[PDB]
């Protein structure tokens, strides 16, 4: 099937440059014209640039005119967004997705200014767990800039009951998010619940076991 | 030059809604109009191509209309899974560019609480965070208040917006930032959730 | 109450690629009452039978109609290539359908004949590598992508129609060609039925 994967996202100083890549599969790449679209945090969609199927005609939005350069390799089936003179307004999720098929974008967060590994403390349950009832546990991922941080449970084997909440920006300027799961209480002493936390922008991988104190 | 969309729309299950998209002649009229849906936390998906064509998989419930200066998306038999943001797109031959609409957020019409104290690890890192977790509430509206012993706390309180869960109920989280000294020195700390005027409170002590 | 098949009988039926669609909910039908007016030559169904479709309660009944020469019967099947099923008309393969090929008798006068039968023999998109052509296939319950550039009557067998595509449309060119078939003594027509079923709304019921 038509698959589209965006690459090249991360932290990149303003007025620096960052080039994004788009791997396509499942269709004749050379036969389709392609798009670049970005979405600032919690904002609406904004078009960036356009390349004809072959590299021929290429058009831009005035927000990126002169700074960004769109390119592709029809022999490598790859799309490129050479962004130059990056700005704070360029902080966005950049999606590469020839209309009729769309891939999961890639985060491009400004410069920014220092940072970081997140710290990952546990949110352990309580002995008072409804004797024969539901309990809840989770992990707390504090003090971190930029987004994103991804938290899974039992290497993905546990999905039922999981809530992963939006990260918040503390007054320090770092983010903090937590991730929770509801579980039976009979299974507290007999099953292993481990959160797999990941902050790619700084390469932090933490697998954390949560158990009662 | 620009595509004007209403920012929001609403309706009941089974109802029919019409989202408008106004533009000009360089964008709409000479070039086709396109319609896309964004569900919470997911990438955009093609809904309507070439003014009025549905790609494979798009249910017949969704339909497009196109006039000279404007375009429209009609949604019959509304469902709760349709609660999402809807965007229209057109070309500026003069500006040589795609232009997006502002998007129309279509909304289709008791909380469970779990409270965690600061971990001993975080106390060892000289930080104390209280975590108050709300899930499975409807409607998506709650009001939260924090307490130190028995007195309110507004310093260091940070609360998220409600988010539609997978089960179409809502989730929200609240954090109280404390020093380990504030944590240990008080008898207790409490989280208070008000929803539909009804209140649920949890308390923790060092 | 009472489903209205009157518009079908008034005027000139459109060509296959411009099929007219009548949508019915919340009424009572008499199907053999309508088919009593025509000489019915072919009547085939999918996931239903000619007997069952005339006597069931549906949540929705869709009736497409158009002029169609009996001679191109075989082109209705999605089997084969067939310009009809590829570029002109395609029924849902998901929902239960029926297809009927009928002649309008002399004693049926309110239905006027067009000059000829027209259809789309080709609907393709010249990719912007201006060498590769990608067929533009009609979807179920949809019209051809080429309906905007093809007139409702094909002028002269072999006519071509092209449109330059804006970059919003993906660029390139839309290319279509039209074909014609001579009018018959009595007009011949095609009818496509699609029905839907559910839980609490099957209000399209046969009249008793």
């Amino acid at each position: 099937g038509v698959q589209l994967v965006e690459s090249g996202g991360g932290l990149v100083q303003p007025g620096r440059s960052l080039r994004l890549s788009c791997a396509a599969s499942g269709f004749t790449f050379s036969n389709y014209a392609m798009y670049w679209v970005r979405q600032a945090p919690g904002k609406g969609l904004e078009w960036v640039a356009l390349i004809s199927y072959d590299i021929s005609t290429d058009y831009y939005a005035d927000s990126v005119k002169g700074r960004f350069t769109i390119s592709r390799d029809n022999s490598k089936n790859t799309i490129y967004l050479q962004m130059n003179n990056l700005r704070t307004e360029d902080t966005a999720l950049y999606y590469c997705a020839g209309n009729d098929y769309w891939g999961q974008g890639t985060l491009v967060t400004v410069s920014s200014a220092s940072t970081k590994g997140p710290s990952v403390f546990p949110l352990a349950p309580s002995s008072k767990s409804t004797s024969g009832g539901t309990a809840a546990l989770g992990c707390l991922v504090k003090d971190y800039f930029p987004e994103p941080v991804t938290v899974s449970w039992n290497s993905g084997a546990l999905t039922s009951g999981v809530h992963t909440f939006p990260a918040v920006l503390q007054s320090s300027g770092l983010y903090s998010l937590s991730s929770v799961v509801t579980v039976p209480s009979s299974s507290l002493g007999t099953q292993t619940y481990i959160c797999n936390v990941n902050h790619k922008p700084s390469n932090t991988k933490v697998d954390k076991k949560v158990e009662p104190k | 030059s620009v595509l004007t969309q209403s920012p929001s729309a609403s309706g009941t299950p089974g109802q029919r809604v019409t989202i408008s998209c106004s533009g000009s002649s360089s964008n709409i009229g000479n070039n086709y109009v396109y319609w896309y849906q964004q569900l919470p936390g997911t990438a955009p998906k093609l809904l309507i191509y070439w003014n009025d064509q549905r790609p494979s998989g798009v249910p017949d419930r969704f339909s497009g209309s196109k006039s000279g200066t404007s375009a429209s998306l009609a949604i019959s038999g509304l469902r709760s899974e349709d609660e999402a943001d809807y965007y229209c797109a057109a070309w500026d031959d003069s500006l040589s560019g795609a232009v997006f609409g502002g998007g129309t957020q279509l909304t289709v019409l008791a909380p469970s609480v779990t409270l965690f104290p600061p971990s001993s690890e975080e106390l060892q890192a000289n930080k104390a965070t209280l975590v108050c977790l709300i899930s499975d509430f409807y409607p998506g509206a709650v009001t939260v208040a924090w307490k130190a012993d028995s007195s309110p706390v507004k310093a260091g309180v940070e609360t998220t917006t409600p988010s539609k869960q997978s089960n179409n109920k809502y989730a929200a989280s609240s954090y109280l930032s404390l020093t380990p000294e504030q944590w240990k020195s008080h008898r207790s700390y409490s989280c208070q959730v008000t929803h539909e005027g009804s209140t649920v409170e949890k308390t923790v002590a060092p | 109450v009472e489903c209205d098949f009157s518009p079908l009988l008034s005027g000139t039926p459109p060509q296959v690629y411009n099929f007219k669609r009548l949508v019915f909910t919340n009424c009572n039908y008499n199907l053999t009452k309508l088919l009593s007016l025509f000489s019915v030559n072919d009547f085939t169904c999918s996931q239903i039978s000619p007997a069952a479709i005339a006597s069931n309660c549906y949540s929705s009944l869709i009736l497409d109609y158009f002029s169609y020469p009996l001679s191109m019967k075989s082109d209705l099947s999605v089997s084969s290539a067939g310009p009809i099923s590829q570029f002109n008309y395609k029924q849902s393969f998901s929902n239960p359908t029926c297809l009927i090929l009928a002649t309008v008798p002399h004693n049926l006068t309110t239905i006027t004949k067009p000059l000829k039968y027209s259809y789309i023999n080709k609907c393709s998109r010249l990719l912007s590598d201006d060498r590769t052509e990608v067929p533009q296939l009609v979807n179920a319950n949809q019209y051809s992508p080429c309906v905007s550039i093809v007139p409702s009557t094909v002028w002269e067998d072999g006519d071509y129609y092209r449109k330059q595509l804006s970059p919003l449309e993906g660029g390139g060119w839309l290319v279509a060609s039209g074909s014609t078939v001579a009018m018959t003594e009595q007009l011949q027509m095609g009818f496509g039925i699609t029905v839907q079923y559910g839980t609490d709304t099957n209000s399209v019921c046969p009249k008793l």
